[PDB]
């Protein structure tokens, strides 16, 4: 309502930027890298294939 | 008399209704999460049935 | 979640908060005023001696 | 009656100005902390939820 | 892998700073007003003479 | 620090000066009406001749 203590709009905002940021870095890592599996825990079995 | 006893129950049962609401609120982000989990898991499943 | 809970129970609504405190500013100058006005009740009766 | 001794309506005028400044001071409180359950007096209960 | 460990630990969340600090500002300025009326609330007592 | 420190100790909390200016303006209002209606108490001696 008019509470100013706590802001739940700005910890939504702030989960969901969250969210697109780990999605950029990932992004990041695999153009840079040039590797979609790289870092295992991205799709584990695909590491221990390659 | 009456009016305001029906008030004060009125608005406290708002304040109860609110606290429902959040507890709405963290079942489903909670389920929200087990939803995220399940895609994962199927999504592996059909990775690993792949002979 | 949980904040938001701690919200709708702890935080102060000020929309009503505020609304609250100007009609109890206006009841403080009435009762001032009507304060005053009793006081000056007996004063009719020092009229007649 | 015409009684000098003692005025009931200024005793009255003290206690309806007493419970509005009673009023203004729980108002004014909850305005300056922002939180509306303080001084656990109010809601005891919502004070051990929070 | 360390200077990332150290940042999950040391270094402040700017999304969270900024709002807590507009959070601060907010409430800083309620503050003032409110004490301005909690100082004019005794001027009523001045008011019956 | 040092700065810090010797504004721990040395400058004035506005908030707490304001609120006794405020609180003194008041008592010497009182206390100047007060003081009209208590020179106004031989007055009464002044009625019987």
């Amino acid at each position: 309502a008019a509470v100013i203590n706590t802001n739940y709009l700005s910890l939504v905002a702030q989960n969901n930027l969250n969210k697109s940021q780990s999605s950029l870095g990932t992004a990041i890592e695999r153009l840079s890298s040039g590797l979609r599996i790289n870092s295992a825990k991205d799709d584990a079995a695909g590491m221990a294939i390659a | 008399n009456r009016f305001t006893a029906n008030v004060r129950g009125l608005t406290q049962a708002a304040r109860n209704a609110n606290d429902g609401i959040s507890l709405a609120q963290t079942t489903e982000g909670a389920a929200s999460e087990v939803n995220t989990h399940l895609q994962r898991i199927r999504e592996l499943t059909v990775q690993a049935s792949n002979g | 979640n949980l904040s938001s809970a701690r919200s709708r129970i702890q935080d102060a609504d000020y929309a009503t908060e505020v609304s609250n405190m100007s009609k109890a500013q206006i009841l403080q100058q009435a009762g001032t005023s009507v304060l005053a006005q009793a006081n000056q009740v007996p004063q009719t009766v020092l009229s007649l001696l």
